[PDB]
């Protein structure tokens, strides 16, 4: 289909350009598409503005608007590239394992900034440009890491084991240009969530609690709501109300539905669009640092 | 059926719901643990059994139960 | 030929001789023993 | 990727006229099953006779009622382009023209009974939209008629997808190629907030916003056409009606001590017995103090108010930098004003993701 | 680009119950033994108690590829 | 590029080439599909992991992961299969709609067993090898199914440990379609096992609803005229979290119906494309 040219800079030194023609595979990612580009925009000099580092938020947001892309085999004559547009198949691409960890099967690769470690920093000697490149995984540490950076900037204002594996992270805040953009999305998350099935809740406390005492799933519970049953005798505990008609109301219904809208909206905004499924054939689908795989488009 | 000595010397393990249900159930909360300890699957396993025994007595198979994973029919 | 065969089959006869007659056994009508086998299709597809 | 599906329809909601490319046709709802879902979801607040006589004036109104709601595939489940844009795109670009268009066109068309049946429909999307119920919630993605017959009072038009439509070469239209084009009211200003280059492939979103004022409703049927990011459009249009998303949160609120004392209670003084002191005694008599809240309140309808944005992936472009002219066009009885397009196609899925604000 | 495809058929020749086969070598097995703990601790727990908090601490003063 | 192959089960030809002959519109997926493939890794026999017998969460999360497929052939004396892909052609798209309920022109297709009531799914317990298939209804049919399946739990919960149920429980709830009738939720005291697996479900979403509008109360007022409290706002986060990923169920596989095969008689030649 259609494929992008980018022309290639001067002084060209063989030592990035034996690594660039043997391994052919690496995700990056671009904001201004165009099918003549010379210089670009992937300029670090150009996205430090007024000179501050960028903030974690700010990338974060940045990689969102911005769209994806995946690096296509390289030749002398000249520099392709193919873009992520429409979910229709694109024949000759090339991808690998750039992650130390194995991934599973059908999942969707993302972008993220480097936070996991210090990865290696190729100085081009180039004049136009220079690229770095992430050593990061889609979800699996992203949902934590996520809810570890949002934990601190609501409370401003480490170690993850898994299979006998320790994993070590850096973190750095430092800007409040998101704090403004996260204090508005949990107040909005915060007004969407209450609706009227609370109140009947927190008025069933006792019956609850007498139905689980002779069930047994009270410790996976208990474990985590240290404040939740504190907060339970805190409350006013109402009487059973008087609906206004009881024929045609149900506000079960209403909650359950506004729950699925606000859970529905929160997953597409936390939620990076990309359509890449792979599917393996004859070995095994988990992949390994060290081996080559092919495309696969579903 | 088997020793007509006696009866078997496990009366703990030899009920119904003697420790297989109690214990390892699945649903309440190691193959050979939950394969000879629920009466369900052990009797669908029984039943496989004797079904692949007298397809191989009347008549391939398929190369399985009595080959690839042993302990199987012949435990 | 396998363009059209619409899975054909194929039938052979087999006698089965023990040992020449030499007395009232008495003789009797012979087994006539078939066997039936159906054929298959096998290919290989690569990419180059 | 391109499939030719035909519908079995005589005439729905349109006229045996000289058919025309550039149009959109969508799929409506029984209006059984509506209310019904919304029988519940009404919450009272208003009286619910409006809505049967709106429903029994759209049934009189309707022609063979005999048809509707039985039969086989023959029904009322479809709508043209024209009826749509004499019905929202009245207020758009220009109204001393568009007045003008619909005037010509309820007189070129019906010349009998024209203007009773538009009133009658916008009796009844009054009727329909006033009553907070949203039929956007079982609309699907449909294609695009393209065809070109006629026999005795019988016509059957194909619809086609996305794909090499004007590459096929049908040889079926006045010009070797097919004909591509959109009405006046598909594009609206945006360099006031995008003034920056629209470097990159653009994307045709469609927007339907709703309103919610004092006893008074009414529908706005937009087309977007914008190179930003989907979850980004629902900010942008936030931003862009932020003059108007004030007012309508204050008039979407129809159908108190707090406790500062947690954070000194939290660690000292704190009496946890939320299970000793309810399983052992009957807690029939103890429960005495408490806490009251001193007030009382019953629903909290706060999701079906803040519902006032929408947009949807429908049409898509295969290439970009696409330039529009304004020209002029000469068929049917009368001359109307049309803007010609090129390098547009249609086709996606009516994926529904909006973003309330 | 094209793909080579030979598209063929085979027939038997005789009866596939006439054959003898037997086990020549196998791999050394090599397993983790010996001092091997379970998993239930974090395969979910059980019927809860009032000794909850004294279990747990026990439980976090003890803690401080193959099972068994 | 490649030809995929499976095996005919013996000693079962009368009764299995029966229910093939009746069923000719059948949905066949491999979570890894390979050049030879057996049937006793995509049955229920297979599903057994962790443990633990597979329950409904673990069906619906094996169907998220697995792939998309179909197969056209009906044969009593050759059964096959046939590579599915974009680049490979796939002459003959017929299929059957197995399931008899009507549907409408232009719906989604997602995978939900009806497990919950009316399952009527019956299969062949003479060899324990049985491929259950799901009914297909469009994403707003099945909120509406899930939304009311839940409410029905919830209320039936509330009246068992409430000791003082309430009068109202159905009020009017009947689902038509162009003035039909669907005759759904016409037994109460059946019971089935699939529900030990929910009521941990609605606990959790209960507790979550409760903590997050009790939040609002507990951070600042602002439309109000030893412990950190914070490992239980990092569980609620996380939980959140783990449940985005879990809620993702759109659609992949596109339905183009021509005319209509169900205007009089639902179970005709439907057509369905690749989109």
């Amino acid at each position: 289909p259609f494929e992008i040219e980018v022309l290639l800079p001067g002084e060209l030194s063989p030592a990035e350009t034996s690594a660039l023609q043997k391994c052919e595979g690496k995700i990056i990612t671009f904001s201004t598409l165009r099918h003549r580009a010379s210089l670009v925009d992937i300029a670090l000099s150009s996205y430090y503005i007024n000179g501050a580092p960028p903030d974690t938020l700010s990338l974060l947001e940045a990689y969102r608007m911005r769209f994806a892309a995946v690096i296509t085999r390289v030749i002398p004559g000249k520099l392709l590239a193919h873009a992520i547009g429409v979910g229709t198949p694109t024949p000759g691409l090339f991808i690998q394992n750039t992650s130390p960890v194995d991934l599973c099967n059908g999942d969707y690769i993302c972008l993220l900034p480097p936070v996991f470690g210090s990865a290696d920093s190729i100085r081009l000697d180039s004049v136009g440009l220079e690229i770095v490149f992430p050593l990061t995984i889609p979800q699996t540490l992203m949902r934590e890491i996520i809810a570890k950076v949002v934990a601190r900037a609501v409370e401003r204002t480490d170690v993850i084991c898994y299979n006998g594996r320790r994993y070590e992270l850096e973190t750095n805040l430092q800007h409040r240009d998101g704090s403004d953009a996260a204090i508005r999305t949990l107040v909005l998350n915060l007004m969407f969530s209450i609706n009227e099935g609370c109140l009947l809740l927190l008025a069933l406390i006792p019956t609850l609690l007498v139905q689980g005492a002779h069930d047994g799933y009270v410790n996976l519970l208990i474990q985590t709501a240290n404040c939740v049953r504190e907060t339970g005798q805190l409350i006013n505990i109402p009487p059973m109300p008087r609906i206004q008609d009881g024929h045609r109301r149900f506000p079960i219904y209403e909650t359950i539905s506004s729950w699925i809208s606000t859970s529905s909206r929160l997953g597409d905004t936390l939620g990076t669009r990309a359509i890449l499924r792979v599917c393996v054939f004859d070995g095994p689908s988990t992949v390994h640092p060290g081996d080559r795989t092919a495309v696969i488009q579903v | 059926v088997a020793y007509t000595d006696r009866a078997t010397l496990n009366p703990w393990a030899s009920q119904k719901h003697s420790y297989g249900d109690r214990l390892y159930n699945g649903t309440y909360n190691y193959s050979p643990c939950f394969k000879f300890f629920t009466p369900a699957e052990v009797n669908t396993n029984c039943n496989t059994l004797d079904r692949l025994l007298m397809e191989a007595k009347a008549v391939p198979p398929g190369s399985t139960e009595m080959t690839q994973d042993p302990c199987g029919l012949f435990q | 030929e396998l363009a059209y065969v619409r899975d054909g089959v194929i039938q052979f006869e087999v006698q089965q001789p023990m040992i020449a007659r030499d007395g009232p056994h008495p003789v009797d009508q012979p087994v006539h023993n078939y066997m039936v086998k159906r054929i298959h299709k096998r290919s290989l597809s690569a990419a180059f | 990727t391109t499939q030719l599906i035909q519908q079995v329809s005589l005439t729905d909601f349109f006229r045996p006229d000289i058919e025309h490319a550039g149009s959109i046709v969508l799929i409506l709802r029984h209006p059984s099953d509506m209310i019904g879902e919304a029988n519940t979801l009404t919450q009272a607040g208003r009286d619910p006779d409006v809505l049967l006589e709106g429903l029994r004036n759209l049934f009189n109104a309707c022609t063979a009622p005999w048809t509707v709601g039985e039969g086989g595939g023959l029904r009322a489940y479809v709508t043209s382009l024209s009826f749509i844009a004499a019905c929202r795109a009245e207020e758009y670009t220009d109204k001393q023209a568009a007045d003008a268009n619909r005037t010509a066109i309820v007189s070129a068309y019906g010349c009998s009974r024209m203007e009773t049946r538009l009133i009658r429909f916008s009796e009844c999307l009054r009727a329909m939209v006033q009553c907070h119920v949203f039929p956007h919630r079982f609309i699907s993605f449909f294609g695009s008629l393209l065809e070109y017959t006629i026999q005795d009072n019988l016509c059957n038009i194909t619809a086609v997808a996305k794909g090499p439509q004007e590459a096929a070469r049908t040889d079926k239209t006045s010009t070797r190629r097919v004909t591509a084009n959109i009405p006046a009211c598909v594009f609206w200003d945006v360099d006031k907030d995008l003034h920056l280059s629209a470097d990159g492939l653009k994307h045709v979103f469609l927007v339907f916003v709703y309103t919610q004022r004092r006893q008074r409703e009414g529908v706005r049927l937009h087309l977007a056409l914008s190179q930003l990011n989907e979850q980004c459009f629902g900010r942008g249009i936030g931003f862009l009606l932020g003059r108007i998303r004030a007012e309508n949160a204050a008039w979407g609120t129809e159908g108190t001590r707090a406790l500062p004392l947690v954070q000194l209670s939290n660690d000292p003084t704190s009496p946890r017995c939320s299970i000793g002191e309810i399983t052992g005694v009957n807690w029939n008599l103890a429960r005495q103090r408490l806490y009251q809240w001193t007030g009382d309140f019953r629903g909290l309808p706060t999701q079906l108010s803040c519902m006032y944005a929408a947009y949807t992936l429908i049409g898509t472009i295969p290439s970009e930098s696409v330039r529009y002219t304004r020209r002029m066009e000469r068929f049917g009885g009368y001359n109307v004003p049309t803007i010609w397009l090129e390098g547009v196609v249609w086709g996606g899925t009516n994926t529904w993701n909006e973003c309330y604000y | 680009n094209f793909t080579l495809t030979q598209p063929r058929a085979h027939v038997d020749l005789g009866v596939g119950y006439t054959a003898v086969c037997a086990t020549a070598a196998l791999r050394c097995p090599l397993t983790d033994m010996g001092n091997t703990a379970q998993n239930l601790f974090f395969s979910r727990g059980g019927v809860p108690m009032l000794h909850d908090n004294v279990t747990e601490s026990l439980r976090r003063i003890t803690a401080s590829a193959s099972v068994c």
